RNA sequence: AGGACCGAACCGACUAAUGUCGAAAAAUUAGCGGAUGACUUGUGGCUGGGGGUGAAAGGCCAAUCAAACCGGGAGAUAGCU
RNA sequence: ACACAGGUGGUCAGGUAGAGAAUACCAAGGCGCUUGAGAGAACUCGGGUGAAGGAACUAGGCAAAAUGGUGCCGUAACUUC
RNA sequence: AAUUCCUUGUCGGGUAAGUUCCGACCUGCACGAAUGGCGUAAUGAUGGCCAGGCUGUCUCCACCCGAGACUCAGUGAAAU
RNA sequence: CGAUGUCGGCUCAUCACAUCCUGGGGCUGAAGUAGGUCCCAAGGGUAUGGCUGUUCGCCAUUUAAAGUGGUACGCGAGCUGGGUUUAGAACGUCGUGAGACAGUUCGGUCCCUAUCUGCCGUGGGCGCUGGAGAACUGAGGGGGGCUGCUCCUAGUACGAGAGGACCGGAGUGGACGCAUCACUGGUGUUCGGGUUGUCAUGCCAAUGGCACUGCCCGGUAGCUAAAUGCGGAAGAGAUAAGUGCUGAAAGCAUCUAAGCACGAAACUUGCCCCGAGAUGAGUUCUCCCUGACCCUUUAAGGGUCCUGAAGGAACGUUGAAGACGACGACGUUGAUAGGCCGGGUGUGUAAGCGCAGCGAUGCGUUGAGCUAACCGGUACUAAUGAACCGUGAGGCUUAACCU
């Protein structure tokens, strides 16, 4: 009757849920900022940033560990050599969630999940 | 007997010396103070209005702060009432602790249960289910009949079926007390009592003595 | 944890070998016994020297359950296997001289004294 | 399964009392480029408590 | 505009 | 929370040996008579450790003269005295309950030595 | 060699569930029987209404069969509603 | 009758495992099946797991569960051999 | 007995308990020899019974994963 | 007869007492135990199986008992289609035959998205009249009320003996109901590991995808019972059957006519829960508002400006709360959620490197590595300043106290 249970089934399946999550977080990783929708972005906090907690020590079996996560070389060498020391500092929160209004096509909540990043 | 009001702080068990294990409930009561003194003047009947906890002064109310400005104690989470039963008779502003429950040996613990939400009749009612085979279509956990043929015409009032359980005031009567811990402010009750780790929680001592 | 229809075996030399559990007595509506409790059997399988045969109906008392028996410090005692001693129907004694297998401290309720007595371990 | 009498206006106005529509009544007025936008939300031009979050 | 399959019938009795 | 923590730490007994699934414990348990504190013992092979503080508890099969018995112990419960540790299995499983269907030769593990 | 065996294509529909204003005016799912023969299938023909055809159920004869469909006697008749 | 989970004859059919056109993953090639987003109540459907009992359920082992391949050993009553 | 109303005919086996089943007893309402009678190896998505294994069938359900049910946005019936 | 679904079974039950048990008594050919019969009493309970489609019935084993009836021989818009009662076929019989036989046997489509009444839950509006935040009283209503076994009394009373009590007290059980994971387990497709076939990361290695979570091994938190705690009461009032005291009518007698005392799981309370929409709308505490102008059919009237306080609502973070509503916590004067640190837990010695071995593989690093929902901390991120609703002292009459 879901007490104390955490995690959003989002209307699918374990092998969906987990294949978007490691293809949404490389597309957060890469433009440094995407456009999905709230309980989207919400249960993306919970995969990106223990992938960013990662990259912020850089060692062999860690690159290995950060690579059977998201299935990309790009993006984990994306990850432990910039986003790793820019998040060097900060311990947690390295993403930021805003809400952008709502989706035209059936009035699914939108918000933007972004890094705390991006003053380039 | 007047009660006090505790939190439940989860259960764990005591080891006696004899190998014997005691499932307890550790239950922490802390300074209940006495914010109002119901007298039969005004009230027509004798109770005392007490307060645990505390709160921030920010989110505690105009009138609940007011309220709390001539008891002369500070504001607490919620309030509750206990009867006097003719014999004591406390003031405005005094501090109850958990040392008055060091000569009773049986207490009633009272709260709010685990709200279980919308459950079906097997759950709620303990209901037989069906056959879950032999030719049976979409009946496996459905109640079934509801009532008779045409001469009623009815369903009668207090009908066991669907609806919400839990999140009601249960209590549980004769509940052997432990220990009772004054520095920590705690009272090791035998048993499960009413509720989830953290809700509020009635102990009184128990009427069927 | 025994019902009806439940296989035991036969912790004693009574004869029999494997049996049925009949009837869990003491009490109406009553589904299960315990490791002290008396039920009423049936036997399937007996040898050829037996004091008893195949399709007595007797009494019996369970002394060994898979589910096993939880103690006051919280423990449990579980086998692998749910064995039982035979009764006569009339008298609560046992038929049997020796007892294979260990049984249980529950076991000790002032009827039973000639069965941990014979019992070769607890 | 099926009406034995059709409901009247009544019946169907009636139980259209509580299918009204909520206003939101509390627009909230951005901090420096002063449009009106929901609370918690970002602006139409991307303003968020002052910030130009989006850059967009 | 088609009909109705027509409510199944039950199994006719006698004497 | 720490309400609990302090109420379980004062019952824990810090004198327990550290064991590990599949090592031949011996353990000794208080059995009473009415009048008769007596000490029996309770050998076999561990097949199963869970260990919540207070709640600590170790699992062990014994096969005895014919059938296997099955013995849970609270680790911190007064009614054991000894749980000292005979031989040091060398199993790779955290629980043994595999240990249930071999028998005889096949039951047996290599002992650990390290 | 086999109206041989197991078992795919193919043919058929024994059980259970779903479906019963269905995805479908008998289907799907999970199992099933035959699967070198009395097998199956494509194409083109022949046999027709008191007739054809029928390893025979009074089954089929264009989703309709103890006498198909269409048109005509015919606005048959109805002591019934 | 539908932009319909049905039916529609013939040809090619590759890699690995596999006896196999079964099956599992793939090449070539084509698609994600023309409503989506939330919550994770009762209840309905397809499933997975389970203490101890093991058909005591039920008209009925219905349904589920269970067996399942290759090589070798060995295989009863009866028989038209 | 696919046949027998009396009838759950009587005996034995199977089961703790068997209106079912099996082998007999003939007292065959109302079997019977090509509208064939009695058996019969093999065969059967055939009928009835029993035994082992197996299990949520059940004691007694409990949890979990999905598709609906529920909420929001768009389209939008029906029997009566 | 322009349709009232028929038996049996499953689930769900309701009511009556002509009461099966528990409870209270009268008579007994009631020594005790155990009974026979009758009266009061419906509060609770009132079997599992083999056969049969069967209700019923026979048998086995229990139980305190395995009650009788009504409710469309209760209940198919709750389930089955076994029997009966379609269309096929077969046996015995009847008839020349088509066919038929409360004679038998095999097999054989059980539809409906709830409009209203009803019931279970949960909300919105308004009212209770100045508004608001809390705590309550309590009308009334609902829930529950079952009992076995053992011991002491006491082997006492009784009884030739065999046997064997009433009363009272204590312990331990079955079923039922309530609550909760402290213990034992189950699940735990969000955690770890083993492993088969194939594909991919340019290749070894290491991984990832698919094949029911591919198949398994365990398993965090939650839920859950098979697990663990508690309950049925004691007592009081009024009584039924029944037992009585005194006592006339009727100089006696008499439980009754006056009066008075007992007397049941039956009634009301006592135990638990809901509950002021109880429109008879209740009680107590606390908080907030004490500004001016016109029109006027000068009335508890309407309109203008200035202020709209307490509080609520909205929004966001959210919950062992929840279908949606609703309830609870927090919103920077912060621990509400997410992230992070430490720990715990679970799985099991990660990757890489070095050594040994022809190789598979083994050892050291290493009880390492990884950890979900857990615990304790930490503003690193998101909970925005504000806006919205809600007003400006609260009607008439009468009585009592101060002016």
């Amino acid at each position: 009757m879901r007490h104390r249970k955490s995690g959003r089934q989002l209307n699918r399946n374990s092998s969906h849920r987990q294949a978007m999550f490691r293809n949404m977080a490389g597309s957060l990783v890469r433009h440094e900022i995407i456009k999905t929708t709230l309980p989207k972005a919400k249960e993306l906090r919970r995969v990106v940033e223990p992938l960013i907690t990662l990259a912020k020590t850089d060692s062999v079996a860690n690159r290995r560990l950060a690579f059977a996560r998201t299935r990309d070389n790009e993006i984990v060498a994306k990850l432990f050599n910039e986003l790793g020391p820019r998040f060097a500092s900060r311990a947690g929160g390295y993403t930021r969630i805003l809400k952008c209004g709502f989706r035209a096509g059936d009035n699914a909540p939108m918000a933007y999940i972004e890094l705390v990043d991006r003053s380039e | 007997m007047i009660g006090l009001v505790g939190k439940k702080v989860g259960m764990t068990r005591i080891f006696t010396e004899d190998g014997v294990s005691i499932p307890v409930t550790v239950i922490e009561v802390e300074a209940n103070r006495v914010t109002q003194v119901k007298d039969l003047a005004n009230d027509g009947y004798r109770a005392i209005q007490v307060t645990t906890g505390a709160k921030k002064a920010n989110r505690v109310t105009k009138p609940e702060a007011g309220h709390f400005a001539k008891a002369g104690v500070e504001a607490g989470r919620g309030l509750w009432e206990f009867r006097l039963a003719e014999g004591e008779e406390f003031t405005v502003g005094q501090s109850i602790s958990v040392e008055l429950f060091a000569d009773v040996k049986k207490v009633d613990v009272t709260g709010t249960s685990k709200g279980k939400g919308f459950a079906g009749t097997v759950k709620r009612w303990n209901f037989r289910t069906q056959d879950a085979t032999h030719g049976n279509s979409l009946s496996h956990r459905v109640p079934g009949s509801i009532g008779q043929n045409q001469t009623p015409g009815k369903v009668f009032k207090g009908k066991k079926m669907a609806g919400q359980m839990g999140n009601e005031r249960v209590t549980v009567q004769s509940l052997d007390v432990v220990r009772v811990d004054a520095e920590r402010n705690l009272l090791l009750v035998k048993g499960a009592v009413p509720g989830a780790t953290g809700s509020d929680l009635i102990v009184k001592p128990a009427v069927k003595a | 944890m025994i019902q009806e229809q439940t296989m035991l075996n036969v912790a004693d030399n009574s004869g029999a070998r494997r049996v049925m559990c009949i009837k869990v007595l003491g009490g109406s509506h009553r589904r299960y016994a315990g490791v002290g409790d008396i039920i009423k059997i049936t036997i399937k399988e007996a040898i050829p020297r037996g004091k008893v045969k195949k399709g007595d109906v007797l009494k019996a008392v369970v002394v060994r359950t898979k589910k096993g028996v939880r103690r006051p410090d919280g423990s449990v005692i579980r086998f692998d296997g749910n064995a039982c001693v035979l009764l006569n129907n009339n008298s609560e004694q046992p038929i049997g001289t020796r007892i294979f297998g260990p049984v249980t401290r529950e076991l000790r309720s002032e009827k039973f004294m000639k069965i941990i007595s014979l019992a070769p371990e607890v | 399964a099926v009406q034995q009498n059709k409901p009247t206006r009544s019946k169907r106005g009636m139980r259209r009392s509580h299918d009204a529509l909520t206003a939101v009544t509390s627009l909230s007025v951005d901090k420096t480029s002063g449009e009106k936008h929901l609370r918690h939300h970002i602006t139409a031009d991307g303003y968020y408590r002052g910030r130009k979050v989006i850059a967009k | 505009p088609r009909p109705r399959p027509r409510p199944r019938p039950r199994p006719r009795p006698r004497p | 929370s720490n309400i609990i923590k302090q109420l379980e730490q004062e019952q824990m007994k810090q004198d327990v040996p550290s064991f590990r699934p599949g090592d031949t414990v011996e353990v000794k348990v208080w059995v009473v008579e009415g009048s008769k504190k007596r000490l029996q013992a309770f050998e076999g092979v561990v097949i199963a450790i869970r260990n919540r503080g207070l709640h600590s508890a170790f699992t062990v099969r014994k096969i005895s003269n014919g059938e296997g018995v099955e013995r849970v112990f609270q680790t911190h419960s007064p009614v054991v005295d000894s749980i000292s540790v005979k031989r040091r299995g060398a199993v790779r499983k955290a629980k043994l309950y595999y240990l249930r269907e071999r028998t005889g030769k096949a039951a047996r593990i290599k002992e650990r030595l390290n």
